[PDB]
């Protein structure tokens, strides 16, 4: 506070091994100290210190290490962890991995520098998750909604349209109470962190975001699968607290789509084994929980602030399964889970979410007579048992024949069909209001006679049966 | 109807263009004039900082 | 003291620490972490920090305390919220208007100033006291007194107590003379988190637990000290049952130390209970938060504090026990647990063993689940309390095969269960009645013969005719229902009753809320009885047919049994058991009328 | 005539994205200006010749003492030379009382232009191994990133 001292500079760069230098004959080296690297080249990249020990450091390069040697590199300690600049003109912009602009403009101006990671809010101050959004696909309102701050991953498989829906999600989130949410605070202000992605993929977002009209609001941070593999490391951590400042510092509902988790496993991964450290399931470093724990539980309602925070990080499983260490552990910190099926897909339904798959542990608080019909839940229960039985059905009838079975089994095949069909079917660009949507459920759970219906209580039958 | 609609529209846009012009050229003033009111005052902030050694 | 050498993750290396122990609490650092050591080579010793590591620097002091990890108890201990290192919450956020929680805030886990109520038990001068009596009662909040008692490693004559009146935890409430020297006691007591405290003599238990779910209270039932392990599932198991043993349980008090789980589940959870007006008493509305205690440390939270978490949950449960209540404690943890172990071993270097997990995991998990059991307290006057551990396992997508839920089963006694199949078709308690068990089925015999002296034999029947349906649906996936008998037909008539009444439970409605144990007990016998006289029936042949055309008959000419039976679960308990018991007689009488009316005339 | 009209709105957004683009980039020339002005400034600071000796005994204890290395070897601009050489043991006696320690055997001969280095001095140790950059340029441009959020909250309007 009172004077500072300009950074050290070194050229003792020992070992230079994959995406690590090894520095050597160091003092003072602070942990997750950022360090400037200027080549002999002269251009510079900037690191991080993974590991302090004596004098000797490890400090991991964003840019790559294509051009170190031991005796030009010369490294500078910054004496600092991370801070990336943040302001309210930080919205409508798109953004290199590590915060650098790439849309020909200016650098950022900050309203302060705050630290990544930021600070852990106690329990103490959260609160449940109240609202819902209204997600427009319909399989997503009826069964597994959304509520504000809620973690809802969308499980998905290498070719299944999992970016078309996230961006149908961006375009079609909105609010839901009474039918009646300017609301530029309740514009969702979404951030959107790409990392490891095709360029098709970010060239088909930005242009989405774009013609959608929220050119002025969202905000993109891109990491290619070209751009340096490190920087995947850091894009979702610098889009949270982006995300952090604009909702809690600024109270605006802010929304955070992450895009390929598994591109971040994969950066995890190539951190831990460059490092020589014990392996855990599939390799993968053992701390992977830790990680993912950390890059999820940034989001969620703060009792003293009107802002919010609302991710949907979606993932790819390798092989399409689920044992995998990051879906696995994904499934376990989150809230939710949407899963994409390429079984639907190979039907050509274009939302392919299995709904029976699905989870929202919050769905239960989104949903009630304050917000929603007071139906919801029961009919949910009853789509979601009448489908499982049905498919329980079809199983049996694909090998005792369809004349074998009997007149409930039809008609549970026929509400497999209808429901497969017109129901989780939607547009591309169409929406369905949470009522139409229960509409629909309710045409489809009216096939069945009123005896079938156990789940649906009587009180709800007689004022939704008939209609 | 179309024709008119779309003349409208262009009329519409080139009001928004000119009002956008004009609010942006009010910002750079206003910018301006602050920048050149609280020049001295940061560059002196600025040397005090930088021209101070403890220890 | 002794300076940082080297800096990975939450491992911090220091040299210079020669005579310091292990497990001997050490503080990191200008902005003074805690940590505890985990190794040691020499003048080093590996630290566990606690917290975030980040801005460490080379030879930054780190201080010794020569203390183990050690929770602060007394009174003020029921009803917060604290972080696995024992900080109250609530405390930080009040005192620091910041709503984050600052990195190496000092704050005491109980308030020292605070003025308490002191009701000493009758305890003259010049009386002689030792470890765990009960000199003195206060009352920490209504409906739930807290006793104050000499810490186990304490005697003497007693010089001077207090009087009545009002005390904080700085004074001495206390004195004591021992072996020619004195010492003094106040209204706290530091015990090491590990080292169990100690009992007089452990017991078996005969109290069941009669939660408020009717699978559990009836199929597989816990006794009050138990051991269960429920798979940590959501919607179902997380949520209900701890529910039902958090609100609707005879459990004097609950403990929820769910670390490394979900942080909005953790605030619904921390916003939720605050109101939760259950009636725990015979005609009184206390909320349970007079009652409850949560030990909350999130996923994000740092690796280390799991363990810390799980143990300072634990040591809780201890303080309750020996003052007499029957805690009961629920941890959410054990499935993240075995993460941070392996967390902790991998950074560590050590040799990892079958799947990676540390070659010592059992050995942990013994550790702790056998802190639990009833247990004959210390000290005067003779009393007794118990500790029960309804813990979480890995979520049913693995299957037993996982070496934390080996771990858990080679020494869980009870075991719900719950089944992924079960949570697809939406049947909410989800417990799979075919894999689940309980060893405790012998030891409640006393209790269940003085309840009902018939309730073993429905209990068995109703497992056999479950056992034979799951038998045969095999056989009927192959071939169908058309060879199905009279008495397979009537079985799998009763099983469908069974799942779709007895076993389902709503839990957010009155009807199945709160089950109590006499009404479960009479929706058993009934259904048993049906079944009983069903079979009966067909096996009698009467009108030269009987059999399936009998099966036929009652279920169509006396399908208005039938119907009661399946809506018996609608009796609402809040009518009270005189009048349920008489309805669920009522209903019996008229089962009885058939199979005997239709009988009459020979079908 | 909905993609036409589609196509003016996104139009419409496109230019109020330039023009906030254009208002953001000319905060940023500003905030240059103010660098530029900040540069002059500390150049102009040179001038001086004797406090600017009590501000170089200050930056060169300042640097020795942070390396805390047996044997520095500063380097200082031809121009002001005279002032270094003049100051000379005087930091070397300042160090040695910051601590118990005997005096750095220091060194100081190649300098590098005037408007490279503007003032200051650059200190660092034997074989260029660890190298101290405390030029008057250095300092700046630090304090500049330092302090710029307060600057943006100084340009409130």
């Amino acid at each position: 506070e009172g004077t500072l001292e300009v950074a050290m500079e070194y050229r003792t760069v020992t070992g230079v091994a994959g995406p690590l230098v090894i520095l050597d004959k160091v003092k003072g080296p602070k942990y997750y100290e950022i360090v400037n690297i200027r080549l002999g080249d002269g251009t510079m990249r900037r690191g991080q210190v993974l590991e302090v020990d004596g004098e000797k450091a490890v400090v991991q390069v964003f840019e790559g290490t294509s051009g170190i040697d031991n005796k030009f590199t010369t490294v500078q300690f910054t004496g600092e962890v991370l801070k990336t600049p943040v302001s309210l003109d930080m919205l409508g912009r798109i953004f290199n991995g590590s915060g650098k602009p790439i849309d020909n403009g200016p650098p950022i101006l900050p309203e302060a520098y705050l630290d990544i990671s930021g600070s852990s809010i106690n329990p103490s101050e959260r609160t449940y998750p109240e609202e819902m959004i209204q997600t427009g696909i319909s399989t997503i309102d009826v069964m597994n909604s959304i509520a504000r701050g809620q973690k809802i991953p969308l499980f998905s498989a290498a070719g299944l349209p999992h970016n078309e829906i996230a961006a149908q999600i961006c375009r079609q989130a909105g609010l839901v109470k009474r039918l009646e949410k300017d609301g530029e605070e309740d514009n969702f202000a979404i951030v959107f962190a790409a990392m490891g992605v095709n360029m098709e993929t970010a060239q088909f977002f930005k242009r989405d975001f774009e013609e959608n009209g929220s050119m002025e609001r969202v905000t993109l941070f891109l990491n290619l699968a070209n751009d340096p593999t490190i920087e995947r490391i850091i894009t979702p951590r610098i889009a949270l607290t982006t995300a952090e400042y604009l909702a809690y510092e600024c109270g605006k509902h802010v929304l955070v789509i992450l895009t390929d988790m598994s591109s971040y496993a994969d950066a995890l991964r190539e951190v831990s084994a460059a490092r020589e450290e014990v392996p855990g399931r599939r390799g993968y470093p053992g701390y992977m929980y830790t990680d993912l724990a950390q890059i999820y539980e940034r989001a969620g309602r703060i009792e003293g602030r009107k802002g919010s925070i609302t991710q949907i990080p979606i993932l790819t499983m390798p092989n399409d399964d689920i044992t995998h260490p990051t879906p696995d552990l994904t499934g376990y910190i989150t809230e939710g889970q949407i899963y994409i099926d390429r079984q639907l897909q190979n039907r050509q339904i274009y939302p392919p979410i299995n709904v029976l798959p699905s989870l929202s542990r919050l769905m239960k608080s989104a949903i009630g007579e304050g917000m929603t019909r007071r139906d919801h839940s029961d009919v949910s229960n009853q789509l979601y048992a009448n489908y499982a039985i049905g498919k329980d059905v079809q199983a049996m009838k694909a090998v005792v024949g369809e004349e074998a079975l009997s007149s409930e089994d039809l008609l549970y095949l026929e509400f497999l069909d209808k429901f497969e069909r017109k129901f989780v079917a939607q547009g591309a660009y169409d929406s369905r209001n949470i009522f139409q949507s229960l509409d629909l459920a309710w045409t489809l759970l009216r096939i069945f006679p009123r005896e079938l219906l156990h789940r649906i209580p009587g009180k709800t039958l007689d004022q939704y049966y008939s209609r | 109807e179309f024709q008119r609609k779309l003349a409208e529209s262009s009329g519409d846009s080139g009001a928004n263009v000119k009002r956008l012009e004009q609010e942006t050229e009010v910002k750079i003033h206003h910018l301006n004039a602050g920048a050149e009111k609280i020049q001295y005052d940061v560059v002196q902030m600025l040397l005090k900082h930088v021209t101070t050694v403890k220890n | 003291y002794g300076y940082v050498r080297k800096v990975s993750g939450p491992v911090v290396i220091a040299d210079g620490m020669n005579g310091a122990a292990m497990y001997e609490l050490v503080r990191v650092g200008h902005d003074n972490l805690i940590g505890e050591i985990i190794r040691l080579e020499g003048d080093s010793a590996t630290i566990q920090v606690y917290e975030e590591t980040a801005g460490l620097m080379v030879n930054d002091p780190v201080l010794r305390t020569h203390k183990p990890l050690s929770v602060e108890l007394g009174p003020g201990i029921l009803g917060n919220i604290f972080d696995g290192i024992q900080r109250p919450l609530k405390t930080i956020a009040i005192r620091s208007g910041d709503v984050y929680i600052p990195r190496g805030v000092s704050v005491p886990a109980l308030d020292k100033d605070t003025l308490w109520e002191f009701q000493p038990k009758k305890i003259g001068e010049g009386d002689l006291l030792t470890g765990g009596d009960l000199y003195a009662t206060v009352f920490e909040n209504s409906l739930m007194q807290h006793h104050v008692a000499l810490p186990p490693d304490a005697m003497g004559k007693v010089t001077y107590v207090a009087p009545a009146g009002q005390y904080s935890l700085k004074d001495t409430v206390l004195e004591l003379e021992f072996q020619g020297v004195k010492k003094s006691f106040t209204m706290l007591q530091a015990w090491p988190v590990r080292t169990p405290r100690p009992v007089s003599s452990k017991l078996a238990a005969d109290t069941p637990l009669l939660t408020g779910q009717r699978v559990l209270d009836a199929l597989f039932p816990s006794v009050l000290g138990g051991t269960c392990a429920i798979p940590g599932a959501f919607g179902c198991g997380k949520t209900v049952i701890s529910q039902a043993l958090s609100k609707y349980s005879n459990s004097d008090t609950v403990v929820y130390v769910g670390c490394g789980e979900r942080g909005n589940e953790m605030a619904e959870v921390l916003m939720d209970f605050p109101q939760l007006t259950m009636t725990l008493p015979d005609g009184r509305e206390e909320s349970v938060m007079k009652r409850t205690t949560l030990v909350a440390n999130t996923s994000n939270m740092p690796v280390a504090a799991r363990e810390a978490s799980i143990y300072t949950g634990i040591t809780i449960a201890e303080y309750f026990r020996d003052m007499g209540y029957n805690v009961s404690m629920m941890a959410d943890s054990t499935s993240r647990w075995a993460e941070a172990l392996r967390e902790i071993s991998g950074r560590l270097a050590e040799m990892p063993a079958d799947s990676g997990y540390p070659a010592y995991l059992a050995a942990r998990l013994a550790s702790f689940y056998e802190r639990a059991g009833k247990v004959k307290c210390l000290g005067g006057p003779e009393r007794t309390g118990s500790v029960t551990i309804v813990g979480a396992v890995s979520p049913p997508g693995g299957d037993f095969s996982d070496p934390v839920t080996s771990a858990t089963l080679s020494i869980v006694q009870v075991f719900w269960g719950l089944d992924k199949k079960l949570a697809q078709r939406k049947h909410f308690p989800s417990v799979n009645w075919l894999i689940s068990y309980s060893k405790y089925s012998t030891a409640l015999e006393s209790f269940y013969e003085q309840f009902d002296p018939d309730f073993i034999n429905i209990r068995t029947k109703a497992r056999e005719v479950l056992q034979r349906e799951d038998d045969l649906n095999e056989i009927v996936q192959l071939v169908g229902k058309d060879a199905l008998a009279e008495g397979d037909k009537i079985t799998l008539e009763t099983a469908k009753l069974l799942r779709e009444d007895y076993l389902a439970q709503n839990a957010f409605t009155p009807y199945d809320k709160f089950c109590p144990f006499y009404k479960s007990v009479w929706m058993m016998r009934n259904i048993i009885h049906f079944y009983n006289l069903a079979n009966q029936a067909v096996e009698k042949g009467a009108g030269m047919d009987g059999q399936k055309i009998t099966y036929t008959l009652i279920k169509h000419r006396l399908g208005d049994l039938f119907y009661r039976l399946v809506s018996q679960k609608f009796e609402d308990p809040a009518e009270g058991e005189p009048a349920l018991v008489a309805k669920f007689k009522k209903l019996h009488e008229d089962l009885t009328a058939g199979f005997r009316a239709l009988e009459d005339e020979t079908r | 005539e909905k993609q036409v009209e589609i196509r003016k709105k996104i139009e419409y957004s496109m230019q109020l994205n330039a023009s906030r683009i254009k208002v953001l980039q000319a905060q940023d020339d500003l905030v240059s200006n103010m660098m530029e002005a900040a540069s002059k400034e500390v150049l102009n600071v040179s001038r001086d010749h004797n406090s600017y000796k009590k501000l170089l005994k200050g930056l060169i204890v300042q640097s020795l003492l942070r390396l805390k290395e047996p044997a520095v070897l500063l380097r200082c601009r031809k121009d002001d030379h005279h002032l270094v050489e003049s100051v000379l043991e005087s930091a070397k006696e300042e160090y040695a009382q910051k601590l118990q320690v005997h005096p750095p055997e220091i060194i100081v001969h190649h300098n590098a232009h005037g408007p490279s280095c503007s003032g200051g001095v650059v200190v660092a140790s034997r074989d260029g191994k660890i190298v101290c950059e405390n030029t008057l340029d250095a300092r700046l441009d630090v304090v500049f990133r330092k302090k710029l959020p307060e600057i943006r909250k100084q340009l409130v309007s």
